[PDB]
DNA sequence: GCAGACACTACGAGTACATA
DNA sequence: TTTTTATGTACTCGTAGTGTCTGC
């Protein structure tokens, strides 16, 4: 079997969460962060036949990309995980399970306590003002009636005061409010539209990112405001 | 954590299986204990006449000498170690000094003056200024302080202290106070 | 019986013991090293001795050799922050389709601008402890951090007993009769050998190499154990003289040594230390230092010996 | 009042001459090494309203870059010097003028003996060229009708006989013969174009170069020749 | 005479094997490593027309690099090396023949006991690779019928069995059966296609590579293992 | 075709040694 | 039971800044 450029586009930027990655038979990938704040998940058209565990990603696809992309994988009769190309061959190590963080299933998601969808210049709008302005926090709220997302800086703000950037998605239809802070070093994902699910309940919390891809799963801070 | 359940690892297995190479530094500096000795257990054999082999050991003719020097008992060994042994060996160095020093219990603390770091700070301003030694500068510091023009001067000198002069003056972080110190004074 | 390794031709290197029962240790470092091997898990252990060749290297090997673990044999010197960043992790995190315990030797790892890396190797093993186990070897002790020394089982070679002494000299006699069979070469007087083992040891690495010097001719017979018992910088000329108080000698003798001033002065003092009064130790000591304080300060150097010589001779205590 | 970036990127350079500076009421600003082997002024934009002496002009600077370009510097009530932007307020004390070196006296460079150009592309082609041989002085003659440089390694050439490196800088015109000897480590300017000015009578003269930021002049060696 | 950038480029090349070079007059440049590992020759289209040796063909290539393309390079009136340039001129030492370590006569190789080729791409293949799965070492050995380089990473495998990389060359109709390991710190050539021999004759060795403008000698390791 | 990657240098920290 | 002199010189390691060439 191969591996088509967008499923190692999407591997790749899987990398960004876990330097490591667990592969399992099918056709649906997943990874965790080591400290478990975000995730990820994705169904691709790609069939993975045998289980493995890989311990650098990164040089793995680099590997990949310094051969043809008719490049035949499999498992060697040692362990490892042999391609195959015209003329070359490579031995890319097997990694033992203990040594890399994976999700031991895939992770259930409640209710949505709210949603909304974000379209990719909003995104990407966002991504590059936090480079810029040096936004390192971000929160969900809503005002009258709109949900917007602000973002200020926690380093030269302890008690996220002073909003920085704000941006406005959709509009909030119900009863209970909901200022959900959440750190950027969560936020891996490729740039597109996003439907948004959130979930909370007692200090507690997880928002969903749903694409045409893959979906994006970031905790929540300690001391989020609920009021669910 | 997203993940209600697991066992959850110590920071070491999150600094490592992340990656995340400043964890680790931190993990790494997190085992930076330092300053580790055992010369006593040298001196110890000079003062208690035990055994000892330094064929194996490492030796300090200068701190030897100074754990010495704090007894006047040794004094005299140590002073002709001090004019005619500095170029002899180090195993000859403690044979000498095994022979010649008195047997005896006599382990204590050093005698280590304490400094008024303002003082030194003073005088070593006192001496760049004025391109001085360091006597004439405290005698320079009398003068200005049995005048009441040391206020003036200090008050002229206080553009100098920069923050390499206070590396100078004492290591003590602490530093930073006598730097305050240093701008307000008027 | 014994270890040959045909690619060496340097006879230490040929005769290396490859297991645990083959070399020659104090009987409880050779008990705790069987246990280990028996136990078929090894810890992380630090091998130190100041000493060299007492089997440092050779004991970690062998522990390897014994457990059939997947050795990474590294020189310490260049196990630098890198090499603990990615090939120690690259190997620690590899998978294992054989049971083959993983063990990392670092030989020789004892170099003091090294600390930082050794602090991180610390880190890494709260975090692949269970994956793989570590063996240091080192001469300095002191050039392994504290809490590396804290964590491991830290063993102390080339610090036996009498009797243990006794006994691993009787077993190195063996193993040179061995190695002299094997190598074709005649023992016409075992007091050679004996006199070889007691002369080098506890450095088994230099006993081998004196064995193949003084083994040239192929015979140990009694020219060679006149060879081996023989001290070719001996300064016995001089003790004699001074123990006579023969000045006309004395005057004589200084020329000979006044070429190589510092390095005569210093074998002339450790060669009076023994044999003098603790008193005339003392006053030794002073009087070489004291000579060797004005050496480039006074004019006639031969004079100088000389003068070093006449109170050495007259201030002496011989016991 | 603040310093435009030009002005901080000047201050830089002047720095490399002498470790403090004295800024004094004007438009103007001068610094010589403390050994006067070398001399610089500058007239600036941004004006000096009140006179203030810095003597850790580098830690000055650096205080400078961290907060913003419109930070307001003027001294403080007490008797130190402020700087104050939006977010936050510094003090740096103000060290008597007596302690910091001073020229005192703009030096009237007098009429040139000699002029001549040099462009931005020759000074650093010259200056890689030095870094490249190991060359560490210079020496201005006339040759075969041009004013040419040549290069020199004092070190391994103590007499100036072997010539490591050579520059032409146009023709001379003159009646004059000179070769005035310039050491490399005097040269602290900036890169840019160069009027310079050699001026030289009896035991005395000097090197001036006219750039496009500021002038520095410098000091000849002790065995330059010239027959004015 | 000009130097060519190919000319210049080759002649960095050999800088990585020897820190100086020998060339004398002619079109035929070579150099081989101090240390006795690898060797150099190579005809190129510049002529040289003076005998000199470089003692620091690095700074050389360097100082070339601070001038125009177009450069003169003859041989000075004092006995160096004169850059001319179009404003500039620089004058490089010619070192002492006997302080640069050069081949004393063009080695001319066995009769080889294999041969084979080497396309540029597979060259370019092994090189990434090298870098990517950090082998560094190799062996050229015979696989059922063909030849093949095996790529292993001797730091953390020393026994050379895992093997990380495989490429198959050609068939080999032979008899014998060789396993000529080579370090790749020794393999210094520019890219480019190569007829590969292999010489052995018991206890000695080399592996020549034929390009259309190069040859580059490279001795074995230690251990390679034969039967010729 | 330009961010990124690769390599190279400059500097701080730690260590060590000789001599006064 | 405690515990470090000044100055000059040499080396190694780690890292950060910096310049320069290049791959999908
Ligand atoms: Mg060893």
């Amino acid at each position: 079997m191969k591996l088509s450029k967008d499923t190692t586009a999407l591997l790749k930027n899987f990398a960004t969460i876990n330097s490591g990655i667990m592969l399992k038979s099918g056709q649906f990938i997943m990874t965790r962060a080591v400290n478990g704040t975000t995730y990820a998940e994705a169904n691709i058209s790609d069939v993975i036949d045998f289980d493995v565990a890989i311990y650098d990603l990164n040089g793995f696809l680099g590997i990949l990309s310094l051969v043809n992309d008719d490049a035949e994988i499999s498992q060697s009769e040692d362990g490892n995980i042999k391609i195959a190309d015209a003329r070359s061959t490579i031995f890319w190590p097997a990694a033992d399970p203990s040594t890399v963080v994976a999700p031991n299933k895939p992770i259930p998601f409640p209710v949505a306590s709210a949603v909304t969808e974000i379209k990719a210049e909003d995104l990407q709008q966002l991504l590059r003002v936090s480079r810029g302005l040096q936004i390192d926090t971000i929160a969900i709220t809503v005002k009258e009636g709109k949900i917007v997302i602000n973002g200020f800086n926690k380093v030269e703000d302890s008690a996220l005061t002073r909003v920085k950037y704000s941006l406005t998605l959709g509009d909030y239809d119900g009863e209970n409010t909901f200022n959900f802070i959440i750190n950027m070093a969560n936020m891996k994902m490729q740039p597109g539209n996003y439907k948004l699910l959130l979930w909370a309940k007692g200090k507690q919390g997880a928002a969903k990112f749903e694409g045409e891809h893959a979906n994006y799963v970031v905790a929540l801070e300690a001391d989020s405001t609920h009021d669910f | 954590s997203l993940f209600k359940d697991d066992i959850q690892l110590n920071e070491h297995q999150v600094a490592w299986y992340s990656k995340d190479w400043t964890a680790v530094q931190s993990a790494a500096d997190s085992f930076k204990e330092k300053a580790e000795n055992e010369f006593f257990e040298i001196i110890g054999a000079i003062n208690n006449k035990t055994k000892c082999s330094i064929a194996q050991k490492d030796y300090s003719k200068f701190m030897v000498e100074n754990a010495l020097s704090q007894f006047p008992e040794c004094m005299p060994a140590v002073y002709a170690m001090n004019l005619i042994g500095s170029g002899l060996s180090d195993e000859a160095h403690f044979n000498y000094l095994m022979a010649a020093v008195p047997r005896g219990k006599r382990y204590g603390k050093w005698a280590k003056l304490v400094e008024d770091s303002t003082e030194v700070l003073i005088i070593k301003l006192l001496a760049k200024r004025y391109q001085v030694n360091t006597n004439d500068a405290i005698n320079y510091k009398s003068i200005l302080t049995k005048n009441g023009k040391l206020p003036l001067v200090l008050k002229e000198l206080k553009g100098l202290v920069t923050d390499d002069f206070l590396k100078e003056v004492t290591k003590n972080v602490k530093e930073q106070k006598q730097l305050k110190k240093l701008a307000l004074e008027w | 019986m014994i270890t040959v390794n045909e690619k060496e031709h340097i006879l230490e290197q040929k005769y290396r013991p490859s297991t645990i029962d083959e070399c020659i240790l104090p009987a409880f470092d050779k008990e705790t090293f069987k246990s280990i091997t028996s136990k078929g898990k090894i810890p992380h252990i630090i091998l130190h001795s100041p000493s060299p060749g007492t089997g440092k290297t050779t004991v970690a090997k062998a522990l390897c050799h014994d457990v059939n673990a997947d050795m990474m044999f590294v020189n310490g010197s260049d196990c630098k922050i890198d090499f603990v960043r990615g090939p120690l992790t690259n190997f620690a995190s590899a998978a294992s389709f054989d049971g083959r315990q993983k063990v990392i030797v670092i030989d020789e790892f004892d170099r003091s601008g090294l600390a930082e890396s050794q602090r991180h190797l610390r880190s890494f093993m709260e975090a692949y402890s269970s994956n793989c186990s570590i063996i240091i070897t080192a001469n300095n002790i002191d050039g392994i951090i504290k809490p590396l020394q804290s964590r491991c089982r830290v063993i102390t070679f080339g610090q036996p007993t009498d009797e243990d002494k006794i006994e691993m000299m009787k077993q190195m006699i063996r193993r040179l009769t061995e190695i002299c069979k094997h190598e074709g070469i005649a023992i016409a007087d075992m007091k050679v050998v004996a006199a070889l083992v007691k002369k080098n040891f506890p450095d088994f690495r230099k006993t081998i190499g004196e064995l193949d010097s003084y083994s040239s001719k192929g015979v140990l017979d009694a020219g060679i154990l006149s060879l081996v018992t023989n001290d070719r910088g001996a300064i016995d000329d001089v003790l004699e003289s001074l123990k006579n108080k023969d000045v006309k000698q004395l005057r004589a003798l200084a020329p000979k040594y006044a070429a190589d001033y510092s390095w005569f002065v210093g074998k002339l003092a450790e060669e009076i230390y023994s044999r003098v009064t603790p008193q005339s130790i003392i006053r030794m000591y002073e009087i070489v230092g004291e000579n060797n304080q004005y050496h480039g300060i006074a004019a006639n150097t031969e004079l100088h010996l000389a003068y070093l010589f006449i109170q050495l001779a007259c201030e002496m205590q011989w016991k």
